[PDB]
């Protein structure tokens, strides 16, 4: 759903 | 359920004025209503939709407004072509309901019935059978009150009443009123009497005619 | 051309079962919903249900709930409405109507109704002409009324003085006695050659095929 | 068979639409995970300028997605959606044209004057960025809701078909993207990676402009359309309120407002959930595993809706999905008091009043992922259901108005949501927050089922027809 973020990023 | 009423049954109208008819409701439906139109002998067909939009092919001088509980549609200059019925329809939950719907007739000057009263048959007191009819011929308001006195006692049982629609040349309207009764109480009687009153004059018209007679 | 086509004129003893059909054409009936609509004498318009015929769902009229059902035939085209324990109180005109969805905002297209009726017996009509001139007081205006009574489940046609056809003669709508119909027309166009030149009513009832014709005499 | 089939099918309206939504929204999700990890890099780790982004994301939403639907319902189609391309494509390309240049004179810059000129390069960049957003917004309700109703025409198979498909496609590129622009973009240097995004957004401008103008050749029926300071200032007021009062009077109100309730959760693969995840020590191949069956139950998700309105209906349809995703939250929130999960009452939610940033068993995490992939699967086919009854059951002349304004409701529980996770941001205090988003889930349901009481009555339990 959350159209805005993720964050800490194979 | 939302019951959906309209207050005005007949609307008498004249020809290339503008008319009004309203349409309430129980609760608040919002904006989800339409209004039809239906002919004598016919089906009927889409005029409004959503009280505001109309559908298509339709001429202009019909428009819709409202909203809430109360509704309107609005006839601008109306023309000898519109003279039918118009149904308000909500569809806001189910089940579906109905307006009762409404009249719409032309203006003409008043006038007053010409009473005539007939006696019952020969061949149908043969058969032993009494039928008394009395016709009024044209008279333009709709309502109208008749009396039937049998040996001056107004008798309220055995009377069949029937109204005709409105007269396309004339703007007038009939009715015609039996009475039935059997051999035997045709022949104990000797006064029969019809009395007609409308609001073309405050003196009833009264035709009668003698048993003996 | 989207069309709607129903049979009609269906007359039938209390207590029976009725089917009622609505054929489509130019539009598959797969894509919309199908509603059915009653229409009773001098009353207002009335809900029955719809159908679904992708699946063959029915939402029906708590008023309905018992008597009517619902079904379709999307090979055919068609839908059907069946009518069971009938009584005097179902006579009435029944519509078909198609919808777009669940909220749809109008029934575009109609069907041109069908009328079902429920009675008990058959007859023929009896025709009993009257013209009152006793007592007459002015022979300017002469009017001349025939009554039939005791029609027979059918709708009788008349015409007074056929030969000299008139715009003063009205005929009342018929009404229903005891189980049977009863009409009058009278015509006041005679002027004064009522009293002299003779004319003729003519009753014909299509269902029993009978034709009477009574010429008015003087009382 | 083969020949000629397939040259047939690949010149058609619909594999033409796919092809330009997927073109879309594979740029849309490289532009979001560029920005997000560009924004995270260049200035210093803190949440003010993430809580910014978001805020001025969702108020411009609510507020100019009202007025946009508006826009919208009044003019003409392929006007509206090329101009919306355009603008969405030049707004991406000028904002990483800025971007990369800033990264190049940046000691040089903040050293001029007293640095008064990094926050109006930062107001820049979030000016541009939310007029991209929006402009993506209207041209995805626009493309969607009308030109997938009208080119499906008359049948409700197909719509539902398309439908699935468009969500199969989003999923799809919503896990492919991000990974392979972070490779493109490890594999390299900044340079690489915005170079590569502004031109592949305006190669994608390009074709997905020659696409819209085929697809609208194609189809004639997209061409008719039924129905066709102080006042600079209220004109928009006016349209405001009138496009709000119009919304709360559709007999499908409840529908729509369930799912803008369904919106406001932390029960979601999400940078909240990966960070507790982390927290509990969950390393990172497992978290791209979860990932891959998150996908996969999505996908099981739209095939199983496809199926169940064929089968049984569109609203019984809903209230299975319902019903299933409350089975698994109910899965999910056993797992909280279980041993191995850090709950208490004796620390206050509230730790940063005014500061802010301005072994154990595995029982636990477990049952709480599986619980989010099962509702994963039932909320995926709720939506494809409510977004089917919208489609279907709205007056032309006003499906953009409508859809604006269902749009704004979806963001505003959206904002709400960002808000909690500020106000309590201990990885203790999880669980708390967790009940909190289930109990929101129940409510949007118990909603939808009045609406199904509403136009069913009693026959609330019958799949097939009468017998
Ligand atoms: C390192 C990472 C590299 C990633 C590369 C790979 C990227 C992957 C990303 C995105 C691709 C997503 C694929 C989704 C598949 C859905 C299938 C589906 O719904 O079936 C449908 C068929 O549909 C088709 O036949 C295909 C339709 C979509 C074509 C998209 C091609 C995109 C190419 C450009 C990609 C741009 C990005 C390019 C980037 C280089 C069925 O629907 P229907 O036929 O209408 O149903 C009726 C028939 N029936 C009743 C019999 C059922
Ligand atoms: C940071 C977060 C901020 C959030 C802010 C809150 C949310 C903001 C979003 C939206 C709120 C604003 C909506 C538009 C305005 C509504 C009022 C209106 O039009 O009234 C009219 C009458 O109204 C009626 O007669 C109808 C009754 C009201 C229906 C409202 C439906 C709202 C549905 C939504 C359900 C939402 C459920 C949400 C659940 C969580 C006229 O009013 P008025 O007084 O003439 O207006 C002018 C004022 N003046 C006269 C002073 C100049």
């Amino acid at each position: 759903x959350t159209h805005f973020x993720r964050c800490r990023x194979x | 359920d939302i019951v959906m009423t309209q207050s005005q049954k007949f609307m008498s109208t004249s020809v290339g004025d503008r008319v009004s008819i309203t349409c309430k409701a129980s609760q608040n439906v919002g904006t989800a209503v339409a209004w039809y139109q239906k002919k004598p002998g016919q089906s009927p067909k889409l005029l409004i939709y959503s009280a505001s939009n109309r559908y298509s092919g339709v001429p202009d001088r019909f428009t819709g407004s409202g909203s809430g509980t109360d509704f309107t549609l609005t006839i601008s200059n109306m023309q000898s072509e519109d003279l039918a019925d118009y149904f308000c329809q909500q569809y806001g939950s189910y089940p579906l309901t109905f307006g009762s719907g409404t009249k719409l007739e032309i203006k003409e000057a008043e006038a007053a019935p010409t009473v005539s009263i007939f006696p019952p048959s020969s061949e149908q007191l043969t058969s032993g059978g009494a039928s008394v009819v009395c016709f009024l011929n044209n008279f333009y308001p709709k309502d109208i009150n008749v009396k039937w006195k049998i040996d001056g006692s107004e008798r309220q049982n055995g009377v069949l009443n029937s109204w005709t629609d409105q007269d396309s040349k004339d703007s007038t309207y009939s009715m015609s009123s039996t009475l039935t009764l059997t051999k035997d109480e045709y022949e104990r009687h000797n006064s029969y009497t019809c009395e007609a009153t409308h609001k073309t004059s405050t003196s009833p018209i009264v035709k009668s005619f003698n048993r003996n007679e | 051309e989207v069309q709607l086509q129903q049979s009609g004129a269906e007359l039938v003893r209390p207590g029976a079962l009725v089917k009622l059909s609505c054929k489509a054409s130019g539009f598959n009936i797969k894509d919309y919903y199908m509603h059915w609509v009653k229409e009773r004498p001098e009353q207002g318009l009335e809900w029955i249900g719809w159908i679904d015929p992708e699946n063959g769902n029915t939402i029906y009229d708590p008023k309905f709930q018992g008597k009517a059902s619902i079904t379709a035939d999307t090979s055919s085209n068609t839908a059907y409405l069946q009518l069971s324990s009938l009584t005097s109180e179902d006579t009435a005109v029944y519509y078909c109507a198609r919808k777009r969805g669940y909220y749809g905002p109008y029934f575009d297209y109609w069907g041109q109704g069908t009328t079902l009726t429920v009675s008990s017996k058959t007859t023929a009509p009896s025709v009993y002409p009257l013209a009152p001139v006793c007592g007459d007081t002015t022979g300017s205006s002469v009017t001349l009324g025939c009554l039939v009574k005791g029609y027979f489940p059918e709708p009788v046609t008349l015409t007074w003085n056929s030969g000299s056809l008139s715009s003063g003669v009205h005929t009342f709508p018929a009404v229903l006695q005891s189980g049977l119909y009863t009409l009058s027309s009278s015509v006041t166009v005679t002027s004064s050659t009522w009293p002299s030149q003779s004319i003729t009513c003519n009753v014909a009832h299509p269902a029993s095929s009978t034709k009477v014709d009574k010429k008015i005499e003087p009382a | 068979g083969c020949c000629g089939s397939l040259a047939d099918y690949l010149t058609s309206a619909k594999f033409l639409l796919y092809l330009g939504h997927s073109l879309s929204t594979w740029g849309d999700r490289m532009w979001h995970f560029a920005v997000s990890v560009f924004l995270v890099e260049l200035y210093g780790n803190s949440l003010l300028l993430t809580a910014v982004y978001g805020l001025v994301v969702a108020g411009s939403v609510l507020v100019l997605g009202a007025i946009i639907g508006d826009w919208v319902d009044k003019n003409a189609r392929l006007k509206v959606a090329q101009t919306s391309l355009v603008v969405q494509n030049v707004s991406v390309i000028l904002c990483g044209i800025i971007l990369m240049m800033v990264f190049l004179h940046k000691h040089e810059l903040l050293t001029m004057y007293h640095g008064w000129v990094l926050t109006s390069c930062y107001i820049l960049i979030i000016t541009i960025a939310n007029i991209a957003n929006l402009a993506s917004t209207a041209t995805a309700i626009t493309i969607q809701r009308d030109w997938i109703v009208v080119v499906a025409g008359e049948d409700r198979s197909k719509l539902a078909n398309m439908n699935a498909t468009i969500r199969r496609i989003d999923q799809l590129t919503n896990i492919l993207a991000p990974m392979a622009v972070g490779q493109i973009m490890t594999f390299g240097s900044p340079v690489i990676g915005c170079g590569f995004i502004s031109g592949w957004n305006l190669v994608s401008m390009c074709v997905e402009y020659v696409l819209l103008w085929k697809v609208y050749q194609k189809t004639p029926a997209l061409a008719v359309k039924a129905g066709l300071c102080a006042s600079q200032m209220a004109e928009p007021f006016r349209t405001f309120r009138d496009g709000w009062v119009s919304y709360y009077n559709q007999p499908v109100f409840l529908a729509g407002m369930g799912l803008a309730f369904l919106y406001m959760t932390v029960l979601g693969f999400d940078c909240i959930t990966t960070g507790y995840a982390y927290t509990q020590g969950l390393s990172g191949s497992i978290l791209s595993i979860l990932m891959g069956a998150s996908a996969i139950t999505g996908i099981m998700g739209t095939v199983a809706f496809t199926w169940l309105r064929r089968k049984c209906g569109l609203v019984r349809t809903g209230l299975i999905s319902g019903l299933a995703q409350l089975s698994c939250l109910i899965l999910c929130v056993i797992s909280v008091f279980m041993p191995g999960s850090p709950l208490d009452l004796s620390v206050s939610p509230f730790e940063d009043i005014r500061s802010r940033f301005i072994s154990v068993p595995i029982i636990s995490v477990s049952l709480l992922f599986a619980g989010v992939i099962a509702a994963r699967i039932g909320l995926w086919s709720f939506d494809l259901t409510v977004t089917q009854l919208l489609q279907e059951n709205v007056i032309e002349s006003e499906r953009g108005i409508i859809n604006g304004v269902q749009n704004s409701m979806n963001y505003l529980l959206d904002l709400l949501h960002f808000i909690m996770v500020i106000l309590a941001p201990n990885p203790e205090a999880f669980g708390l927050l967790v009940l909190i988003s289930v109990s929101f889930v129940a409510m949007g349901h118990i909603m939808y089922f009045r609406f199904a009481q509403n136009t069913l009555g009693n026959k609330l339990f019958a799949c097939g027809p009468d017998a």
